[PDB]
């Protein structure tokens, strides 16, 4: 019935957690976006 | 991975590499979802049709690397597998439909700077990030061009690769293939008129395609490399498991057991 | 001013007291002190209830001070490295009870013949064992129990002439095995498990190859990248993999990783691998 890690999961220590984006996720982030 | 990049430390912490203890080989990639429970591509263990049937004692899962081949220190972990599972209607004979396996480490492992769970897609997520033109993300230590004949460059990464793409709507991802979709698989590239370049390549099944949440900010895993026909060619696409559809059968053995 | 030298860096304090002909520690150093360094000096016999006090001295450097006899008394419940190699003890110190904290421990070079049996009951928590340079024949079932969370393990150069079947069972943390220039002959049954050996050492070693040292032959051949030869320190034998190193009766061109069983038995069980063709080509 149990896994153990989730409500906490997707999110990187050393990027999210600390803040800090990594180099290229903002792509992505900019296809959210209508691209015409 | 094809046209890829090397992969920035801790960037992918959910990242876990399929070992077979003998030889030792990096077999495919895979995911963390949970401290006990790994997610990759059925075919990694099984595929009667190249006699390839890999059994809980058969393998290792290597955690939270960077490097293909250097072990590393006191950051990567290395854990058994206590039983394997394989969607009980994978479809090797034709298409390898529900290309899917859950795997259960043998004790339970300790998150880290590079280690870490991805997050499952959710009823609204999956129906809100699932989406052509939206990009994912997919890594991988696999082959850097197709190895299995003459080519230019070296095979593999001495370093886990990534690589952007854009997913695919069916239509395209159909007519670009005489193998046969199902609803269960999603394909993602760039198109001939999009200029980028970028693919998994043999190797890499089990690795994960994940989306960030632009809501929570949280990384979701929406694929697992499944395959596709060559590796970055012109009007091809790379297919995966579409994670959120199989949730049902994933959700029933992952809570099947008690603890 | 005593009679070593006090420095730091932080909230800790290191104490020097190497080469200066001590019989005794010289007493009143400071309190704070977590490094301390009685390396090279006259200590015959020593009591770690001296160190009592100094409760927050976690480094203990009693090396090469020809010690013969130490008294295990207080606790250093912060204690976690202890260098005892380069002396004269010819009985292992049961440290369990009195080091909880230690991680490290390193008794290579002195004059240990065999080990007690609950030798390591009680360090649980320990990291690195260093008992390279003594005569140990044999070991005790059980030697690591005591010591699941073991990463390094050294018995190099001592008269061991079979390992127990078992020895590394638990030890899932194990990535260094050093075995090189005993007086070995052939690996037990299943000795080096599922687990993966990331740096191990097993040249300079009488290796009988017959039937019996298929299993081992084998594994040599899937961790073949794994056998390395130790030349010595700050090398991090992490260069060039060598494989080649461990040899039949130490002969030379007689690689045990290329040995054909010829008459041996069951055509398939041991070294029953090499079925397909490979061609890798990774990069920098
Ligand atoms: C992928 O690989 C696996 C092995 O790598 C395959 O499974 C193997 O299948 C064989 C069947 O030919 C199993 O044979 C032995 O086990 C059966 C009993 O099966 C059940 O119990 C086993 C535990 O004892 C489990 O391991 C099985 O999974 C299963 O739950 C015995 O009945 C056999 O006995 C026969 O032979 C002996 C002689 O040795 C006779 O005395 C008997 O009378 C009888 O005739 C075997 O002992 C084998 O154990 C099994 N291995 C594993 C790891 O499960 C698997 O099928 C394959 N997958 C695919 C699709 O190919
Ligand atoms: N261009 C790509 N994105 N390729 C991804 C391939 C990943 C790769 N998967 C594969 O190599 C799988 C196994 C069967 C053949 N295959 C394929 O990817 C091929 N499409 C052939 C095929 C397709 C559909 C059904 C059967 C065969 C793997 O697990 C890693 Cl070794
Ligand atoms: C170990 O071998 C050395 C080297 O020949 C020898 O001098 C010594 O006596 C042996 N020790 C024991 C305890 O047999």
């Amino acid at each position: 019935t149990f896994g153990s890690g989730e409500a906490d999961c997707g999110l990187r220590p050393l990027f999210e957690k600390k803040s800090l984006e990594d180099k290229t996720e903002r792509e992505l982030l900019e296809s959210y976006i209508d691209g015409r | 991975i094809v046209e890829g990049s090397d992969a920035e430390i801790g960037m992918s912490p959910w990242q876990v590499m399929l070992f077979r203890k003998s030889p030792q080989e990096l077999l495919c990639g895979a995911s963390l979802i949970s401290d006990r429970w790994v997610l990759t591509a059925a075919h990694c263990l099984l595929y009667p049709p190249w006699d390839k049937n890999f059994t809980e004692n058969d393998l290792l899962v290597r955690i939270g690397k960077h490097s293909r081949t250097r072990y590393e220190r006191n950051i990567e972990k290395i854990s058994m597998l206590e039983k394997i599972y394989i969607h009980p209607r994978y479809n090797w004979r034709e298409n390898l439909d529900r290309d899917i396996a859950l795997m259960k480490l043998k004790k339970p492992v300790a998150f880290s700077d590079y280690i870490h769970p991805v997050c499952l897609p959710d009823r609204e997520t999956a129906a809100s990030l699932l989406q052509a033109g939206y990009k994912g993300r997919v890594t991988g230590w696999g082959n850097l061009k197709e190895t299995w004949t003459a080519n230019v460059g070296k095979g593999q990464p001495s370093v886990l690769q990534v690589v952007n793409l854009p997913i695919v709507e069916r239509p395209v991802c159909k007519d670009s293939t005489r193998i046969r979709i199902t609803d269960n698989m999603f394909c993602a590239g760039y198109k001939p008129d999009e200029g980028k370049r970028g693919d998994a390549c043999e190797g890499d099944s089990g690795g994960p395609f994940v989306m960030k949440s632009p809501f929570n900010n949280r990384w979701y895993q929406m694929g697992i490399v499944s395959w596709g026909e060559g590796c970055d060619r012109d009007g091809k696409y790379g297919f995966y498991t579409h994670v959120f559809r199989l949730k049902k059968w994933i959700q029933k053995v992952i809570d099947q057991f008690g603890e | 001013h005593p009679i070593c030298e006090v420095s730091k860096v932080a909230s800790h304090l290191e104490v020097n007291c190497d080469k200066r002909n001590l019989t005794a520690l010289p007493p009143d150093l400071p309190k704070d002190t977590t490094i301390l360094h009685l390396s090279e000096n006259l200590l015959y016999t020593f009591s770690l209830a001296t160190l009592m006090p100094y409760t927050r001295l976690t480094q203990l450097n009693l090396d090469r001070a020809e010690l013969t006899k130490l008294q295990v008394d207080g606790t250093l419940p912060v204690l976690g490295t202890l260098d005892l190699s380069h002396n004269q003890l010819q009985s292992l110190p049961l440290l369990g009870q009195t080091l909880p904290a230690l991680t490290v421990l390193d008794v290579s070079f002195n004059r240990l013949t065999s080990l007690p049996l609950g030798a390591l009951r009680g360090l649980g928590e320990l990291q690195e064992l260093y008992l390279k340079g003594n005569e140990l024949k044999t070991l005790p079932p059980g030697l690591l129990t005591p010591t699941p969370k073991l990463e390094k393990l050294s018995l190099a150069n001592n008269n061991l002439t079979e390992l127990p079947a078992g020895l590394l069972n638990g030890l899932e943390n194990l990535d260094t095995l050093l075995l090189q220039e005993n007086s070995l002959y052939t690996i037990p049954k299943g000795f080096f498990g599922s687990h993966l050996l990331p740096f191990a050492f097993l040249h300079g070693n009488p290796w009988l190859c017959n039937c019996e040292i298929l299993y081992f032959r084998r594994w040599l051949q899937d961790n073949a990248e794994n056998v390395y030869v130790w030349k010595q320190g700050v090398d991090v034998k992490a260069m060039t993999s060598n494989v080649a190193s461990v040899q039949c009766d130490n002969s030379d061109k007689f690689p045990v990783y290329k040995y054909p069983g010829k008459g041996c038995p069951t055509l398939g069980d041991e070294g029953d691998t090499d079925l397909y063709d490979y061609y890798p080509e990774e990069d920098t």
